[PDB]
DNA sequence: AGCAAGCATAAAAGATCTAAACATAAAATCTGTA
DNA sequence: TACAGATTTTATGTTTAGATCTTTTATGCTTGCTT
């Protein structure tokens, strides 16, 4: 029936938040800070007053969500009274941000009604001339994500110029800077600190379980009569959320303890409602929440335990022998020779205590060693996994590491899973369980 | 749903999640979706099957392993997006934007915006999926590129009729866990079991093995007559099962290694088939045991001079034996890295161990052989780009394993084992 | 064509000439009277800046409400006299006036901390000089303002200045040679005095320090009528960059701008609110519009004690003149928010700015959110930091290996398993509350909370491939975390 | 490293193709992918590793694995020639078993020496 | 003669950086000569 | 005599060769000791 399809589509677009801004849902626990975001913007686009605000909060804390909902809300009634320039610290550079600002200014000014032509000096001079100078002024709203990446310790000229525009310009400018650092103020240089208004909004956090319960109720309640199942779906959801013993409340509580983030819960729930074929299956899936358990089990299927549970007999024996030789070593390091010596000692002892376990040779254990290294059960003795920057990665690529020079047999490794962890994971019925206790 | 789920053999949850996330409606599909798993876990296979079952989903397949650094990745994205958009809508008049002009992530954003703003003539919003097969496989990879690719979708226009949805199939979980706070929807691909690997191998290789030319010639050469459709399929399935149950410990749950082993050992297995043993698999296995006893995955170690061989012997003895030569000799500790020494000690040990003529002095030839040995990387130093062999601070070390030096010593009839047997055998 | 090893498809180059000014004329005696030529000293460009003025104007606007606190908020702006800078404005003006009247060259180096009124008083000095010259008391001069932080490249100091004195667009090296010839060689009968303000001179001299030497040296030439007013944050920057000998040769006029005291800052704020403090307004009770002299006749007042405390706090902390104004503006904003919430005015007896508003404005800046942030963290993250603190107590070491935190978390869960909360949370921490999920080495959301703390700036983790040896250390004070996990009852009991 | 090996291989390939044929491309495997469209003729790249012993075997192995990705085009043939100064056992020890199995599909051994056989 | 424990310290491995060598390119400017 | 066409000037980009630095383990020296 098309009614259940419409209901499922509505539920999915409620979870994704792509429903019209006339009916977008704002969680109660974050209905307060939105007002602040609603105030500042409405004091800059309506009252034409400059503002400089920094939103501090963790990843997926509804900074961009609230900042875009407010812009959409102001968009439908004050469309021609402001323009929006969006910058992202990850994909914009110090030189590149000037070009981004110029291009966005020209695009938005043509849209409402060049600056982007020339060298970087000319472009910056023109954007300074335009901004840092019946009828009113168009408000320039900077949505400036990852403000901490453009607040480095070597030079902060973009932030300096933007805050100087906020203070000493006749065109109203509103600058919202989203960041996750709790000490963003100390990142700015003292001139930029003085130019900044010290208006930091710390995004709200979930401090109660009732906050997440109400957020889930808002997410999964269809408030528009579009399907015959809407009333029954609301009844089922309310009766599954009212009782604290239900499976949905249990999973909400577990998310509250472990993750405490609505995006994780909605990621768990989206396939729950997309997988169901008819309304009865959806009701049973929301009453039992079996797919939540399946999703959680799948998410934990490539970590150390999941990878360890997918090893053959030879690979497991080599891993246990390497763990033993790393436990014996004072530095926790080893190599192929020591690990193979311990492995062959273990195999000889097992065969002597006796239908006999085959002892593979060095050429037949090199592949197992490489496979275990690929799964990152072993790493180099002193290895940096991935460099933070592109320049650091380039420098590392240029350098020729001593580890690759030495032969494969003598390369010094170091494990990620210790022998006690192997003892805990490995079942007591294994052949090598007696060999996981050194 | 209007999305059809393909029947993948051992990926039912993964296919269900793919159908749940990847949909033709831009409103109910995530901006970023991640497929995680290791080699041979059937992630590209599952995604290809899913996209083939749904011809109404626009996909732009990309292979970051060919695009070593980030600039080729951005340029290839810019080229392929516009090429695909032109392919789907050849009636839309468009201007060509050179992909080589994309040299920054913002330049990619601007080029994508310029490409998408000329497709506003479409009636309904569409989404094309940029599948990046192996974003973890970039050779020049850092921890900041994925941060750029996550937020790339924010700066592009929200109301455009062409939406870009990224799909990443990464390899390592250590890389994925760096971005665990981004809350990107992820589909995990656990490694297959031995039964799953065996079933995949038979269903993927039995048809090709049963039609192989070698079997075609063997059946007519042995003058055999049987059911072509079924008996040969059973023979190939039994061969694959024998290969799996013989080399699972060596290879693990790795499909590619077992495929290579099957390719290597099928001609030898079929060369042992005859009239009597084809009907009874036990006899055929007993007639070809040597195939399944050794992996055979390998495709006088050096032609060095006697001076070079004795130089290597002296270097190994000097490096792996403590400077206690003064007491008795010259008138395992080999499991660890070789130690360091000086040139004079190496020359003294070389003179001590060199056979008499009455002693061998250090000619030009000895030093030339030593420098050649360093050139062939058999002996190394504490070199760092610039190297000066004549500096007193330069110390030498050995780069041969015990087997190579043992073979060299036995070549010149030298008993290095007797020298090294004092500490341990 | 030739195959290119690499390509530069986005190269953007400006239309700037290369030949300096010294090669434009046949000889020094052939240089005309540059003062009367229509392109050098601003006689050509007058409306170039006005070209972009019309791009940011719109013809639509509703009757916006002007709250009684809106006047106070708008008046306490950086732009918006000169109470305290009267013994220093006087020095700058005296030096510049003496240099201008005698067609001489000089250098004024004014240095101080941010927000203390350097650029403002320099601009006021220049405005007074312009007013004096407009009365023909002193020779006319051209005012050029150069800001070191408003330029992409530090060598754009020349490109600007020459363009501001010749109308030509040259490269930076050609501009430098042109300026050298113009200042050293051109006779004083064919020149106008130039007053250059080198705002944020710190940014100009950071790599090659030649901007400082070039700009200070040009004030030593007899023919040059240049007057350089240098602004920097450090009082001894020329003595370091140039050296003692060069700086002694130049002969600066050095002025230091000390931070404002509480009394001077209070006087600044009072002068900023001279006509608005203790004033009267007509307020439309229906819409909220306030007009300065169903209407209501009200009185706007800002308590003097609020200004006292704001000025004293800002003077004690920083001494900024911007910080006190921003504190007062934020207090006015808080009062306006409360007023609008009480009356529901929205957008489109007497009112006062109380001491509590200024206290809130100060507490917003002073307080730190780390303790509040951890108080509301998830139990897994709090357990992580608790194990980190326990390892710090045991080892007395700032950096703890991640394996130590893992083992300590496991030991903490095992030892006090008789606790009801631990007994009921162990399954959800190790098996995700499911019987089909095997016991996990790392607790649920281990990577999530670890990356949360790393992103928040609470932890610093060294980059290494091995995840069991990476050392995580607190980036905050230990006492903050101690208080944060003392607040929680579960971690306090165990 | 791998990026420079790929860039120097693709630059040589493009230069040789343009010379034999008598716009601009990016120096990566997309050139190998689009060679049939650009020049209209199949591709027969022959790599010659001059001093395999001196070459870092990690980057050589990574480059071989990268070149393996070019096998999905029907218009390309890739041959490799390793100039070895020793026996191939050193290369076997210094290469991953996956690369060894990949090379074992087609390989020929040639004893190139001036003094070989006297 | 022969060697274990404690200490300081020269040193190996590598992060982080600079800069010369190698390379490309648009605007201005020199340079022929019809 | 103005011209196109060759050259220089200014401005970054790509890659290799060489440097200094921190960080951590090897190492000669010293002390105490028995053959
Ligand atoms: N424009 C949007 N409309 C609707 N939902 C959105 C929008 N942007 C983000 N979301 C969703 O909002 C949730 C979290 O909000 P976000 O704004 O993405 O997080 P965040 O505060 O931006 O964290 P950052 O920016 O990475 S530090 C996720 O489920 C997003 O999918
Ligand atoms: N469920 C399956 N059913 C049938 N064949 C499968 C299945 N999963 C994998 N295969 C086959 O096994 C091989 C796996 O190939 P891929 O799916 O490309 O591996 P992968 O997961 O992409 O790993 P990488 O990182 O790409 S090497 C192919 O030859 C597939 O045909
Ligand atoms: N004497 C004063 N009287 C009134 N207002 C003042 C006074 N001094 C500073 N202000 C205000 O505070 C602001 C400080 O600006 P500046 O004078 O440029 O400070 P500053 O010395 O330039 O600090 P920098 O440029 O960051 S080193 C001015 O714009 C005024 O709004
Ligand atoms: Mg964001
Ligand atoms: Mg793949
Ligand atoms: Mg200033």
């Amino acid at each position: 029936d098309p009614g259940f399809g419409s209901l499922q589509r509505r539920l999915l677009q409620q979870l994704y938040g792509t429903l019209p801004t006339d009916e977008k849902i704002i969680f109660t626990y974050l209905q307060d800070c939105q007002q602040e975001i609603d105030r500042i913007i409405k004091q800059s686009i309506i009252q034409k007053e400059s503002h400089s605000v920094i939103l501090v909060g963790p990843r997926q804390s509804y900074k961009t969500y609230l900042l875009d909902y407010e812009l959409s809300l102001l968009q439908q009634s004050y469309k021609e009274q402001f323009i929006t320039i969006r910058l992202n610290g990850f994909i914009h550079s110090e030189q590149t941000a000037i070009n981004g600002i110029a291009t966005q200014l020209e695009q938005q000014l043509q849209k409402i009604h060049t600056i982007s032509s020339g060298s970087l000096t000319e472009v910056f001079e023109k954007i300074l001339l335009l901004l840092d100078s019946s009828i009113t002024k168009i408000t320039v709203v900077f949505i400036f994500d990852e403000i901490d990446t453009f607040a480095g310790p070597v030079r902060q000229t973009l932030l300096y110029n933007l805050f100087d525009m906020v203070e000493h310009s006749r065109v109203p400018v509103c600058i919202f800077g989203c960041t996750t650092k709790l000490n963003i103020l100390e990142y700015l240089e003292k001139r930029v600190k003085s130019r900044f208004s010290q208006r930091v909004i710390y995004m709200p956090q979930i401090q109660n379980l009732d906050d997440m319960v109400d957020a889930v109720r808002n997410l999964l309640t269809v408030r528009s009569e579009i399907s015959p199942w809407v009333s029954q779906w609301n009844e089922t959801l309310e009766k599954e959320l009212s009782d604290p013993r239900s499976n949905l409340n249990r999973h909400i509580r577990m998310n509250f303890e472990t993750f405490r983030s609505l995006p994780t819960l909605k990621n768990s729930i989206i396939p729950l409602v997309a997988t169901s074929k008819n309304f009865g299956s959806l009701c049973t899936a929301i009453k039992s929440c079996s797919f939540l358990d399946i999703y959680n089990k799948n998410q934990l299927s490539n970590n150390l335990t999941g990878r360890l549970q997918s090893l053959s007999d030879l690979e497991l024996a080599i891993l246990i022998s390497a763990a033993r030789v790393a436990l014996r070593a004072k530095d926790g390091s080893f190599n192929f020779n020591l690990a193979y010596a311990e492995y062959e000692k273990m195999i000889k002892a097992i065969n002597s205590r006796i239908n006999t376990i085959k002892l593979w040779l060095k050429k037949d254990v090199k592949n197992v060693w490489e496979n275990l290294v690929q799964l990152d059960f072993f790493t180099e003795k002193s290895a940096v996994g991935l460099r933070d920057n592109a320049t650091a990665a380039f420098y590392a690529s240029n350098y020729q590491f001593q580890g690759t020079m030495i032969p494969f047999d003598l390369r010094s490794y170091q494990m990620q899973i210790i022998l006690q962890e192997l003892r805990r994971i490995i079942p007591k019925s294994n052949m090598y369980y007696s060999w996981t206790q050194l | 749903m209007n999305v059809t789920t393909p029947e993948v053999a051992f990926r039912e949850y993964q296919t269900n999640c793919l159908a749940s996330y990847i949909s033709a409606d831009p409103d109910i599909t995530p901006s970023n979706l991640i497929l995680q798993g290791y080699s041979g876990t059937g992630k590209t296979y599952t995604l290809k099957k899913y996209f083939n079952a749904n011809p109404n989903l626009h996909a732009v397949w990309l292979e970051p392993v060919e695009l070593v650094s980030w600039k080729p990745l951005l340029q290839a994205i810019a080229r392929t997006v516009q090429y695909k958009l032109k392919t789907l809508y050849p009636n839309i008049p468009t201007t060509d934007y050179d992909p080589l002009q994309v040299e920054e992530p913002f330049l990619l954003v601007k080029t994508l915006h310029n490409i998408f703003v000329q497709y506003e003539s479409l009636q309904e919003k569409t989404c094309l999926f940029l599948i990046l097969d192996g974003f973890d496989s970039l050779q020049d990879l850092d921890a900041a590129l994925f941060n750029k690719y996550i937020k790339l979708n924010e700066l592009l226009p929200k109301d455009s009729k062409i939406n870009i949805k990224f799909i990443y199939t990464m390899l390592e979980t250590s890389f994925l866990q760096r971005y665990s706070t981004h809350c990107i929807p992820t589909v995990m691909f656990p490694r297959y079991n031995v039964d799953e690997v065996s079933t995949i191998l038979v269903m993927s290789r039995c048809g090709e093995l049963m039609e192989d030319s070698c079997l075609r010639k063997r059946i007519i050469e042995e003058q055999i007559t049987d059911c072509t459709d079924d008996q040969f399929q059973n023979v190939a399935a039994n061969f694959i099962h024998l290969i799996v149950q013989a080399f699972h410990s060596y290879t693990g749950n790795d499909i590619f290694a077992l495929n290579d082993l099957i390719d290597f050992k099928w001609p030898k297995y079929v060369s042992r088939i005859t009239k009597e043993n084809i009907f009874e698999p036990l006899a055929l296995y007993k007639s070809a045991i040597k195939l399944f006893l050794s992996t055979d995955d390998n495709l006088q170690t050096y032609d060095l001079s006697i001076i070079s061989k004795y130089l290597l012997i002296a270097s190994y003895i000097c490096s792996y034996l403590e400077p206690r030569y003064d007491a008795s000799i010259f008138s395992n500790p080999r499991y660890l890295q070789p130690s360091l020494f000086a040139i004079e000690r190496l020359l003294a040990i070389f003179q001590a161990i060199f056979p008499i003529q009455s002693l061998m002095k250090a000619n030009i030839e000895v030093f030339q052989n030593l420098s050649e040995l360093h050139t062939l990387k058999l002996i190394a130093t504490t070199m760092n780009k610039n190297i000066d062999y004549l500096s007193p601070k330069v110390r030498w070390k050995v780069n041969v394993p015990w087997e190579i030096i043992k073979e060299i010593s036995e070549s010149v009839h030298f008993n290095i084992s007797d020298y090294f047997s004092d500490i341990h055998e | 064509p030739v195959i290119r090893k690499f390509t530069k498809k986005n190269v953007a180059r400006a239309k700037k000439k290369y030949t300096p000014f010294s090669k434009r004329f046949k000889s020094i005696a052939a240089i005309p009277d540059l003062t009367s030529l229509p392109e050098f000293y601003g006689n050509s460009s007058e409306l170039m800046a006005s070209r972009f003025e019309n791009k940011l104007k719109t013809t639509q606007k509703h009757q916006i409400v002007e709250t009684i606190f809106s006047k106070v908020k708008k008046q306490l702006n950086s732009s918006y006299y000169l109470p305290a800078r009267e013994n220093e404005f006087a020095s700058i003006y005296l030096s510049a006036y003496s240099a201008i009247e005698s067609d001489s060259a000089t250098t004024i180096y004014v240095a101080g901390t941010p927000g203390v009124g350097k650029t403002l008083t320099v601009r006021e000095v220049v405005k007074e000089l312009l007013s004096s010259s407009a009365q023909r008391e002193i020779p006319d001069f051209l005012y050029v303002e150069i800001n070191g932080l408003k330029m992409v490249k530090p060598t754009d100091c020349y490109e600007t200045l020459w363009n501001k004195v010749s109308g030509e667009r040259l490269t930076w090296a050609a501009s430098m040679e042109s300026l050298e010839f113009y200042f050293k060689r051109v006779p004083k009968n064919k020149k106008k005095t130039i007053v250059v303000l080198l705002d944020e001179l710190d940014a100009m001299v950071t790599k090659s320090q030649d901007i400082m030497y070039n700009f200070f040296n040009w004030t030593t030439y007899e023919n040059a009528k240049l007057i350089v007013i240098a602004v920097a944050n450090t009082m001894d920057l020329p003595e370091r960059q140039l050296g003692n000998k060069i700086t002694s040769r130049i002969g600066f006029t050095r002025i230091m701008f000390t931070g404002y005291t509480h009394e001077e800052l209070k006087n600044i704020i009072d002068l900023r609110l001279k006509g608005l403090n203790d004033s009267f307004f007509y307020v439309d009770t229906k819409t909220g519009n306030a007009i300065l002299i169903d209407v209501r006749k009200v009185r706007l007042r800002m308590s003097a004690d609020a200004i006292e405390i704001a000025s004293r706090k800002v003077a004690s902390v920083s001494g900024d003149a911007r910080r006190a104004l921003k504190v007062c503006k934020r207090a006015a904003e808080i009062a306006e928010k409360h007023y609008m919430a009480k009356h529901g005015y929205g957008y489109d007896g007497v009112q006062t700015v109380h001491i509590t508003h200024v206290m809130k404005a100060l507490n917003e800046t002073l307080n730190s959110h780390v303790i509040t942030f951890m108080t509301r963290l998830s139990f897994t993250a709090k357990l992580f930091i608790y194990a980190l603190l326990n390892l710090m107590k045991k080892n007395g070491s700032q950096e703890q290996e991640l394996g130590d935190i893992v083992d300590e978390i496991k030991l903490l869960i095992e030892v006090n398993g008789s606790n009801k909360f631990v007994m009921e949370i162990a399954k959800t921490l190790f098996q995700q509350g499911s019987d089909n999920i095997s016991e996990q080495l790392r607790i649920i959301s281990w990577d999530f909370v670890l990356n949360q703390l790393l992103d928040a700036g609470i932890l610093f983790k060294q980059t290494m491939k091995n995840d069991r040896i990476c050392c995580v250390k607190l980036n905050i004070s230990v006492e903050e975390a101690k208080r944060a996990m003392n607040e929680d009852e579960t971690l306090r009991n165990l | 490293n791998v990026r420079m090996m790929l860039r120097r291989s693709m630059y040589k390939l493009y230069s040789a193709a343009d010379a034999e044929e008598h716009n601009d491309v990016s120096y990566d495997l997309s050139l190998v992918e689009n060679f049939k469209r650009l020049f209209g003729k199949d591709l027969a790249m022959v790599f010659n590793f001059k001093d395999v012993d001196s070459i870092n075997f990690n980057t050589l192995d990574n480059f071989i694995i990268l070149l393996k990705s070019a096998f999905k085009y029907d218009h390309v043939k890739i041959s490799l020639i390793f100039n070895i100064n020793t026996n191939l056992s050193n290369i076997e020890k210094n290469l991953r078993q996956s690369t060894i199995r990949l090379l074992k599909r087609n390989y020929h051994k040639l004893d190139v020496s001036s003094n070989k056989g006297f």
